[PDB]
């Protein structure tokens, strides 16, 4: 069977439910290492511009404290592969992705199906 | 074909009345309306040329699928796709738009009918001939 | 060149007939009724010229969706979407207004059979013919 | 028309009838009503010619769905939704309210079997005619 | 105008024979009777005008839909509502009464049968023609 | 797609299953802080109204105290966005909304769904 | 053997006319449009040759699917697949693109009515002998 088609399909299906005014962003910081003594931090942020759509809100209860956080889940593009720990810039907030999910049965995945957690608690 | 302007003109009008192939590139333009030129006449019109040139160039591109670009494979020339799905995300179904149980091959698309609307109004849609000498 | 006044009433009165119509750019808008001048007749209805030439270009523009948006995408001019659903949020079925039983391309839209009935009254659906000798 | 109060008295009739359009703004019935005085005869009732305005005019607005109002976008005028539904909190169907297979576009909506009824009464449904001298 | 002892009598008998009608406001059904009086002929049945006219007017009230509360929405006079469901709650589902077999309006609700069947007792429904000389 | 249309289909559906003889309000209390020593209220209520529908009573089980509470669910309009912290005033009880959960593909959110539980205990 | 420049012009045509066919190796079009001479006939329409030989040869290309990829397995040349779908990724339904209703094997594709309609308005589809005496 052939898989460009399906690619053609799934993005033309992710471009259908999408809004094309909101803001997203991409961070893809890596390449840490430790000094002789063990202080440094990682140089790298390559943040880059995608689009896509989201669906599920979901709210975060840890103990009644009320810090009022949220995490959704999300389906993108082929381009510009999602990892298991990337950040996620939706509308001024930060997500972290938790897990990748892509729709594959076959090499180089034709969409992703992140789940985003809000990052710190 | 004759020259040049009329090209031109016929072009503007096909992307005036749909503002989609203002992104197409201009070369399969150009080869779609020289080759649906073949089907009109210009002594008939001899004043809305460049209309029913573009009218019949849009039905003409429209039919069953023809103008696709690049990049669609050959199955889809062959076969339409009713419904897709993506996992428990999204779902979507298509259909037909128009049905032609009349098979004029001009009554399926709206460009069709306003341009054989156009040609009654102009000339007509009979030919009465008797046979010379 | 038809009137420039009597072009712009028209507009006007296609944009008070509809008023979802206010947000198209005026180019297309005259671009349609410049078109659907080339069908409708001036002497036959010449006191009510401007409310049928606006009602035969709202017919024009509605007739199977030819008059789409500024982005629209192409291959939705030969294919329809007849339902869509995202996974737990929300889900649409379509379908098509009425159907038609005669294949006039006129009874089709209710703008088509007002301009029928109108040219009905004001002169007629007739037309008897004889030779010139 | 030929005066004010004509259009008042048809105006208010049509409130009257239908209370749902006491919040239409009075421009818009202006304009259906002084566009549908164009199919009625006066010399024909001449008793009941405000009725018969009134009639037409809401049959005239409710053949497939006309009035629509501001805010409506350009597709609900090509096609209709069925069915919507709204996550797992509701779901809502729609339909057809009445069929049509007779093909008149005056057997449509129960104001036009009315002004059919009306007019087969005071003058009939008939035309006989012969030729002039 | 016709006579207010009548109209009294024919709208009270209209209450009588349909109970749901007693909370509607008077002003609407003294419409409805005026505008039921054009219809209804007066020496056919002089006897029994008022029940006649009675029916006559329920079955224009219940024709179609034709009259709606005073804050019902517009759009629901050209699309009914097949069906409806809250998520965890209720459900419905409704349809039509009857359906026609003749195109004939009268033979549409049980009050024009009744006034077909009065009026073919009375007089007839017949109609014999011949010319004046 | 067009988002406009989905939020028509979506306000008439909300208006359909709803009865204007309900008293909803809603409070958005907001901008507090503490004085230099630690005294302070926030000086906002904010009380404006509101119309929605409501569904799936469920009912309060703590210890078998016979506290005799419940909590319910509810769909609302895109008009006077709800946040994680407001206050529902449904016939003269409080809920406090602990989800949000709006109804979203797409910047400026159609409609909500949010869940409400009874203030206090 | 048919000339080697119109053959080329040919192919080349047919790529420009449906830009999928560009991944296509030459032979494979070169087999094709050798088929395809043994029907166009030459002196009918000599001025566009090249224009409707290319259409003829895309229309046997595309009639059901004739024209396969180089690895296609067999046993798909007889056995059509309607639809398949993965566990929990995806799923798909194809479906026929139009339904022939005369059974003349040349109104079944776009290509094919293009060609009927260019022979017809060139030439004519009409037939008609008589004896050698």
């Amino acid at each position: 069977m052939n898989y460009s088609q399906i690619e053609r399909m799934a993005r033309k299906g992710v471009a259908f439910f999408t809004d094309p005014s909101r803001p997203m962003n991409l961070i893809k910081q890596g390449e840490y290492g430790y000094d002789e003594n063990g202080f440094e931090i990682p140089p790298m942020e390559q943040v880059i511009p995608i689009s896509g759509a989201t669906r599920r809100p979901n709210a975060r209860e840890i103990d009644g404290e009320t810090i009022r956080a949220s995490d959704i889940l999300g389906i993108f593009n082929n381009d510009h592969e999602i990892n298991e720990g990337d950040y996620i810039e939706i509308d001024g907030i930060r997500h972290v992705v938790v897990d990748a999910r892509p729709v594959q049965a076959s090499l180089e995945p034709v969409a992703y199906r992140p789940v985003l957690r809000r990052v710190s608690v | 074909i004759m020259n040049q302007e009329t090209l031109i003109a016929a072009v503007e009008q096909m992307r005036k009345l749909v503002p989609a192939l203002r992104k197409v590139p201009d070369e399969t333009l150009y080869a779609w309306v020289e080759m649906a030129e073949l089907f009109v006449c210009q002594k008939t019109f001899k004043d809305a040329y460049v209309k029913a040139i573009a009218l019949y160039a849009l039905h003409l591109a429209f039919l069953d699928g023809a103008l696709k670009g690049e990049d669609e494979d050959l199955e889809s020339y062959s076969r339409r796709v009713t419904s897709f799905s993506l996992s428990g995300e999204f779902s979507q179904t298509f259909g037909e738009v128009t049905k032609n149980q009349s098979g004029n091959m001009m009554l399926s698309t709206p460009w069709g009918k306003m341009f054989e609307q156009l040609k009654a109004r102009r000339r007509g849609r009979f030919a009465l001939m008797t046979g010379l000498r």
